[PDB]
């Protein structure tokens, strides 16, 4: 079966080299043109160039001639996308595409999984969890307990309750990019007012890029 | 053509040394077709200096190269312990690479020393059999130049004698060993043989 | 058999003298892309002699081999290497994508894309000055009105046949009747006198009678022609005596 | 990452064919010239020939035109070195080198690991150990006991004392190449004259190519 | 600079007029297997009119 | 001397079959005419032949 697998998400800083890859399998990797497509957050698709697996016949976009280089390894059937001196505007979603069995040679009928590339001057920093205490002064309605996750650079953050329990009522809101480059989200749970602290009502925040296990009740 | 390199070089740490390379060919392209390689004992060589007016990446600025006429020069500013290796020059002008003799590298010398004479008589076990061999061991001498001469009661005998001059260890001195093969009847036909070193004087 | 030739603007000329020209060593090479002699036949060089033969070496982008010819125009012909309309020699060009090309890009060749005036035949312009295209006096730095005239090649093996580096060798010899040194592998016989025999001194074939006249030839003179440009007197290449060529009965 | 892996050590006899290999990875194995370099024990480097992975364009050394053949497999990106009718002088260290991204086409900036050929046709002689008895007739000075190793073809021979004990005083001298092709060395130890046979003063000679375990005291 | 051409029996003819004929841009294109002119020399097109 | 024809060799060493067709165009009784049809033999009139 034909499928295109790419590398994981790469987070770097401006002024650092980067070389992502996208491996294709299930087909003859010698006659299908491989290319890359850039998609900025909220913007459309941007084509940068294509390559040929047999011989490297690179047809770059007029806006991406010397700004980026594209290469591939025919021995392992894997295409690469090398960068040099990254800038703040290079953070975008990059795909890999190939021509299909029918159509033109730049039709790009197949696509990849997509590689999330982000760059920022801010460095990694462990999040500080603050327990969002419920409205103890006004219990009118339904109680709502939560915790405040703040001051963390890496966007992917998983928040659970009671080691994964209490599935109902929990609603995780996506974070917002502050001016300092650090994100911050909030997760609450709708519980009855008469059930303040049923078992423990404890937060569970995990952060893999910093290895910080923070557990705090409220 | 074939390249010529000195047999060995010596240099104290901190000073600089120069390796000569004579015999490089030329063509209508240029005269800078000289490259240098460094090969440590027990591993593959590594390209140190090529296109002597330039140098590859990852190589310190200590290695420099030059060329004047048909003679090439390899200049090393700083000498360290990890620099002991064989340095070869290569001429690749006429579509043909030619490696020179090479020069092993090592540091400056040491004071002279005194050879040994350790002579062992034929063992009883070999004397019981039809075989006999005299063993003379020479060691603890710095100058690597010695010729062993055997004598049978003031009569020189040079039948079946072999001697080399290897290096013992990092003690900076050399060793030597000689073996005189003869029949037990010839051994018992005269008195005890003598081993002469002739390092600098009679010993 | 050279690893790297010279650039087009810096083409190197090799002087050849006192040689025994055996061009059979060139035929055993790879099939050349263009082996065309404009004044002779390639199979007849071994039977002739040459006064001054020079070999030029340069590498172009392959498809420009048509510009190395008398009466041609182009970037290479008008700015780097021009051949005269009266050129008498042979052009040898073969593919060198395996030698002078790199997958990352070989930038060791220039072709002087821009030049102020057209270059004359058999000239070399290795000036690296900034080509002032505008009116403002260029101060030796790149600007909107003056750029670098020396452009580098992008030789890569991934390009098809025609953009690959092609080594061109131009053999410019002089076949004019004059004292020469290179006279092939042609061997010599003895010298008969006063009889109708053939003569082949330096490729000049014919039939006549040697008379050993008293003509005074100068050191730079070896052949003498009559009113009808027929060679009637020659200087022996080996012996310094003068021999006339008179027709037989 | 670019690297060159070669075949293991091969030990054969004269009159037998041999075909070593050297596979290169991490780069496009179609445009880089692959060659082989011979290095005799104690001698310099000797070039034999080069090949082109794209098409077979072999340029052999004038001293190695018909003495050896070089080939490669572009489908698996592996270069080979085939021999025919090996001789006693073919035992040497062989490397595989390739051109780099900078330099000439025969620069050979990269190298491999090394495959040594080890032959000669003679007779691996079982060594015969003879105990070098000390000067029992003249105990003036310091006693010196040892054993005589002789009549053995393979040069590498390890000699120990008391299963590796008595490190001080033992000095092993390199062997000498006799006319018959068999080597012979001697190892002695400086001991006090009053300590004749302290524990056992026994020799220990090991020979791997012949598997001879000889232990003899003196 | 076209992705796909036409068929042989349906060869498309492109009329060219009111332009500047600069054939120097064609040399830097993909190398041609046969560039043969039957009426003029290929290096003389930049000096004539049609 | 024998050839070393092997498929690994590139252009310049591969076996190439050559066929030389030597003809004789002088007017003479021919039997190797092309695949052309024969017509009727008209006479006493200006026609092509």
């Amino acid at each position: 079966q034909m499928q295109l697998v790419q590398s994981g998400a790469e987070v770097k800083k401006p002024g650092e080299s980067l070389k992502i890859s996208c491996k294709g399998s299930g087909y003859t990797f010698s006659y299908y043109w491989i290319g890359w497509v850039r998609q900025m957050p909220g913007k459309g698709l941007e084509w940068m160039g294509i390559i040929y697996p047999g011989d490297s016949d690179t047809r770059y976009s007029p806006s991406f001639q010397g700004q980026v280089t594209i290469s591939a390894d025919k021995s392992i059937s894997t295409a690469y996308l090398h960068w040099s001196s990254l800038k703040a505007s290079d953070t975008a979603m990059y795909y890999c595409a190939r021509q299909g069995d029918l159509g033109d040679w730049i039709l790009l009928g197949y696509w990849g999984q997509g590689t999330l590339v982000t760059v920022s001057s801010a460095s990694t920093k462990g999040p500080s969890v603050f327990p969002l205490a419920p409205s103890s002064k006004s219990t009118s309605g339904t109680a709502a307990l939560g915790c405040l996750v703040k001051d963390y650079f890496p966007e992917p953050v998983t928040v659970s309750w009671n080691s994964g329990a209490l599935t109902s009522g929990v609603h995780t809101f996506p974070a917002v990019l502050q001016s300092s480059g650090l994100y911050s989200l909030s997760s609450v749970v709708t519980v009855p007012s008469s059930s303040l602290g049923t078992q423990t009502y404890i937060c569970n925040v995990n952060h893999k890029p910093s290895n910080t296990k923070v557990d705090k009740k409220v | 053509s074939a390249l010529t390199q000195p047999p060995s070089a010596s240099g104290s740490p901190g000073q600089s040394v120069t390796i000569s390379c004579t015999g490089a060919s030329s063509d209508v392209g240029g005269y800078n077709y000289v490259s240098w390689y460094q090969q440590h004992p027990g591993k593959a060589p590594k390209l140190m200096i090529y296109e002597v007016n330039k140098r590859p990446s990852g190589v310190p600025d200590r290695f420099s190269g030059s060329k004047s006429g048909n003679t090439a020069s390899l200049t090393i500013s700083g000498l360290q312990a990890d620099d002991e290796a064989d340095y070869y020059c290569c001429s690749y002008a006429l579509s043909r690479v030619v490696f020179g003799g090479g020069t092993m590298l090592t540091v400056l010398g040491q004071p002279k020393a005194a050879p040994s004479v350790t002579l062992f008589p034929p063992s009883s076990e070999e004397l019981q059999a039809n075989k006999a061999t005299l063993v003379c061991l020479i060691s603890d001498f710095y100058p690597g130049a010695v010729t062993v001469a055997w004598k049978a009661d003031s009569s020189p005998v040079k039948a079946g004698v072999e001697t080399t001059t290897p290096s013992k260890q990092s003690n900076n001195k050399y060793a030597a060993s000689s073996y005189l093969s003869l029949t037990p009847e010839q051994w018992k036909s005269h008195r005890s043989y003598s081993c002469q070193v002739t390092h600098e004087g009679s010993t | 058999n050279a690893t790297t030739f010279a650039s087009v603007y810096a083409w190197n000329r090799k002087r050849i003298s006192n040689c025994v020209a055996d061009y059979s060593v060139i035929y055993n090479f790879a099939p050349f892309f263009a082996f065309k002699c404009y004044g002779v036949s390639p199979t007849k060089l071994n039977d002739l002699c040459f006064t001054n033969v020079y070999a030029d070496s340069f590498v172009i982008r392959g498809n420009e081999v048509s510009q190395i010819a008398p009466g041609q125009t182009g970037n290479i012909a008008d700015y780097n290497y021009k051949l005269p309309d009266d050129f008498t020699g042979c052009v040898i060009a073969w593919n060198s994508n395996k030698l002078d090309s790199k997958p990352s890009g070989n930038y060791n060749y220039l072709y002087r894309l821009l030049r102020k005036s057209k270059l004359k035949p058999f000239e070399r312009d290795i000036s690296t000055e900034i080509y002032q295209a505008g009116n403002k006096p260029c101060n030796g730095v790149a600007g909107p009105n003056c750029y670098s005239p020396l452009q580098s090649y992008g030789f890569r093996p991934t390009y098809g046949v025609g953009h690959q580096p092609y080594r061109v060798v131009v053999l410019s010899f002089e076949l004019l009747h004059a004292p020469a040194t290179v006279c092939g592998p042609k061997k010599s016989t003895n010298l008969v006198k006063n009889k109708c025999v053939n003569f082949n001194f330096n490729g000049l074939t014919g039939t006549g009678v040697l008379t050993e006249s008293n003509k005074k030839f100068l050191p730079f003179q070896q052949f003498g022609r009559d009113i009808a440009d027929t060679t009637d007197a020659v200087r022996d290449p080996q012996t310094l005596e003068i021999l006339d060529i008179t027709p037989c009965s």
